[PDB]
RNA sequence: CUAAGAAAUUCACGGCGGGCUUGAUGUCCGCGUCUACCUGGUUCACUGCCGUGUAGGCAG
């Protein structure tokens, strides 16, 4: 048995964009008509503060290079000057049916894959992965730089069946730590909801709302567009920020990046934090790929040796591989 | 291409990050072939457990927004991209580009099956929208509840039911749920009409629609042309460029049970219309019709005009 | 060991845009309902007063240039005709964790950098840096030209724990000199609070309000925007001022430039007062770079010697390097 | 069974300095707006109303 030349998994835990809107704390219980946070523009006269290449280090070139400064237009999102709380609201849905590929050549490989996944699920549920997902919703990973130095963060999650709230949660994103996945009764209840959703056993639709008290008029950090082509350096805008309709927002792929941060099993150190579940599991901020294929902890290696060759890995690497199948991916030769 | 016995209004659907490329020669609203494939996917996964037959689709597109930018002095536009994860050595990834957009579409589904009498209309409508809320429509996620998802209930309506006054009355009561909408239809015969008009120099059909989504500034003896409608170029199906192969012959296919042929897509024309200007609503629906011995695979709105 | 190819620090001392409002002194205590300062427009014609390049210095060409129209439109912000005090209110967060980068390739480099910064924070506080930062809040450096020629400036700083004031300071920005980092009691209390913010030992948020007594109808100075030049006949706008929802305003980075003007240790002088903390610390108005790289007091030279090769520089240059890390910046090659 | 299935753009920044927009002026002449009308439940099976309590003298 060889691998399928076409392997493709559709993602579960599909989030939306998170709109940002602002108001005052202690009125966050009625935070339904809060005004949004608008992206504006401002000017930047900068200066030269780069590392020079030890050949352009003469004093005359430095003086003549700060004669003509660096003039830019950036985008900024701010709180209004009489509101100190940032409401960030999005909806997460938990699909379920997480072992079934969305494109597979070999019908024998798909049968062996589904036997492997159902053997996993009966030998141990989705409880570990859903409690780690429940943590990354219960603290505020999806508030990326909006979380740093805030003094009070509150997360409100609502499960939704129809036009009605099935069950409400109110977490505290600073007591629930960023590193140690400690257990809790409400985390176990919400984790059982997520693990019911991931196994194809119910309709799970969450509504994730987080409030962050930062200060009147302070700066918030919506996500930033990736633009390659800009103007001719005079009228160009060096920093664009994301916005769905007249409201500064965060992309859905980086909220999904925040939910995926589970991987405490990469062979360097769990003391350096969980990383995002990826194949070749790699961190863009670190610029470095943990979990190399020259070791044997890569997703391709573990999946091929656990489906084809029946070399079942450790239980933690099973959690890693099922986290990749929940993530999605377009694999193959 | 059967006439519909009913219509099903999936009332209001926010779409998260759809595919705004549609062809090698367009960039706007996604291809209607995606909508035909979506309604066929609903026909597969729940359309047989209710003993029904979902064929037509009516595109509405209330609100549109694409993730584009014009780069500061340039007159054209570029797309906003995403960071992909790093390479195997953690260097960087090769960038391919994908346009992404946000749709707010409404779907009108034609129903043909014998199960329209065995089931109540609200159960059909509830199960269809409850299944479609876990699917995707142009490569883009179909969004759940938002600030103003108050028209959450789906509605089902049999077009044959009642008198002529009753049919047209219930039609114009449906059109009150397509309020800022703009339906998309196919206008192939107008493409051939303008080609037969200006076929003096070059009767190539690429030049024709390549000179229709435009402003045509004629000069002094300036009289720019008048727009008959919102004519936009669409992709309109596929035409083959290879002899068809057996299910085992093509290397790296999506499966080994279906025949695969390498094709080229086939550009067309159609124009956006308000839901008042259309006569009925059964003429508005998109259908897929293929001639498989030849390579003509296409979709259109048959029986519109 | 070498430097990481990517280093990036996020800024601490993160201020907001200052908004301007006007009213009467000794109604100064009730400055909560003061109306804003609106950016307005007026028309301007000037005469020829630049230098001439000796080929336009013929008399007939000069007189033809003087008979030409030279109109354009400018933005102005003035106080009202019955208001003589300018109010300038912003907020400020001090975050701390001021040596941890946010994007670092080389894991050995960031370990030795954290050892070095932790050595600094061990044997010295953030005491001198918070003393200097609290001076530049205690006087009114952030009133740039608005302070120039004012007869009475005072500053009111409120520390904010919840929607409530913990402690209030009230200074006298003209008695607190623009040069001498002197000693005071309430200023040392503010320096202890800012040093506890920079060290990570508490939540610091400030409400910095400054009142400059200027005169009835006199001109105030918001920070100026950036417009592109075209050849419009009879006057395109030649000057745009920055504003928020119809209120004249100062950019946040200009206030932040005023707050990090703590550097008296550059090799040129210290009777010339403090300059702002920049890598190879340059003044844009004076057009030259103090602290050149060839006279080895540059931030990059000091940081390379002190992290890679353990050459601890002089104590004051260590204050400079840590002030650059509190500044933030895009470091690495 | 949808040009199908996958996705972190990031950090940091001083836009400043100056200025005379002026001079002059005829808005004029003329005109048909008429024709007709019920605000009438108890503007409460009720406000003040033997018992607020399907029982009652109750500006009925």
């Amino acid at each position: 048995l060889s691998t399928a030349s076409v392997l493709a998994f559709e993602r579960k835990l599909d989030p939306s964009d998170a709109l940002m809107s602002a108001g005052a704390w202690a009125q966050r219980d009625a935070s339904q008509e809060w005004p949004a946070v608008t992206v504006r523009e401002k000017s930047v006269r900068g200066t030269i503060s780069n590392r020079l290449k030890t050949k352009d280090r003469d004093p005359a070139k430095l003086d003549a290079s700060i004669q003509s400064p660096n003039l830019q237009t950036v985008d900024v999102a701010n709180l209004p000057s009489d509101a100190d709380t940032l409401k960030v609201r999005f909806t997460l849905r938990v699909l379920g049916g997480a072992g079934t590929p969305s494109a597979c050549n070999d019908a024998a490989y798909r049968d062996k894959l589904l036997q492997t996944v159902a053997t996993y699920v009966n030998d141990q549920g989705f409880a570990e992965l859903a409690r780690r997902y429940a943590h990354n919703l219960a603290n505020a990973r999806f508030l990326w730089r909006n979380r740093v130095g805030a003094e009070a963060v509150e997360v409100r999650i609502n499960h939704i069946r129809q036009g009605e709230v099935a069950r409400a949660w109110r977490f505290d994103a600073l007591a629930i730590g960023l590193r140690d996945f400690k257990a809790d009764a409400e985390l176990d209840a919400l984790a059982e909801l997520i693990a019911s959703g991931l196994s194809g056993s119910g309709h799970v639709l969450l509504e994730v709302v987080a409030f962050a008290r930062i200060g009147d008029g302070q700066e918030v950090f919506p996500s930033q567009e990736l633009i390659l082509d800009k103007g001719d350096k005079k009228g160009q805008k060096s920093k664009t920020l994301y916005s769905v309709r007249d409201a500064a927002a965060i992309h859905s792929q980086k909220i999904g990046n925040a939910l995926r941060t589970i991987d405490t099993w990469y062979p360097d150190e769990d003391g350096l934090g969980p990383i995002a579940v990826e194949p070749y599991g790699s961190v863009t901020s670190q610029g470095k790929a943990y979990r190399q294929p020259k070791q044997k902890l890569d997703f391709y290696t573990l999946l091929d040796n656990w489906v084809l060759r029946d070399e079942a890995p450790a239980v933690e690497q099973q959690h890693y591989v099922i986290a990749n199948l929940i993530r999605g991916g377009v694999f193959g030769e | 291409v059967t006439d519909p016995e009913a219509l099903l209004l999936l009332p209001r659907l926010s779409i998260q990050n759809a595919n705004a490329i549609s062809s090698p020669l367009t960039w706007g609203f996604p291809s209607p072939g995606a909508f035909t494939g979506f309604v066929h996917a609903l026909q597969r996964r729940v359309g047989i457990s209710l003993d029904i037959e979902l064929d037509g689709v009516g595109i509405v597109c209330h609100r549109f927004e694409a993730q584009i930018s014009q780069p500061a002095g340039k007159r054209t536009k570029v797309f906003n991209l995403t960071r992909n994860p790093l390479n195997r050595d953690g260097s960087t990834a090769a960038i391919v580009e994908e346009g992404r957009a946000h749709l707010e579409v409404s779907l009108l589904l034609g129903v043909h099956g014998d199960g329209l009498d065995d089931h109540p209309a609200q159960e059909i409508a509830r199960q269809v929208q409850e299944q479609a809320g876990a699917m995707r429509l142009a490569g883009g996620s179909i969004l759940p509840w938002c600030n103003e998802r108050f028209p959450a209930p789906n509605a089902e309506l049999l077009m044959l039911g009642g008198s002529d006054e009753q049919r047209r009355k219930n039609q114009r009561r449906l059109t009150r749920r397509l309020l800022p909408g703009f339906a998309l239809v196919s206008r192939e015969a107008l493409l051939q009409q303008h080609l037969e008009t200006l076929r003096t120099t070059l009767p190539e059909a690429t030049t024709l629609d390549a000179l229709l989504d435009l402003c045509r500034i004629n000069f002094e003896p300036w009289q720019v042309r008048d727009k008959p409608g919102w004519l936009v170029p669409i992709p309109a199906g596929y035409n083959a460029l290879s002899p068809l192969y057996l299910p085992g012959e093509v290397r790296n296919a999506r499966d080994r049970e279906t025949p695969l042929r390498f094709v080229e897509n086939l550009f067309g024309l159609g124009e956006w219309l308000s839901p008042h200007r259309v006569a009925a609503l059964s003429d508005l629906l998109w259908y897929h019709h293929a001639e498989p011995d030849k390579g003509l695979y296409r979709w259109s709105t048959p029986r519109f005009v």
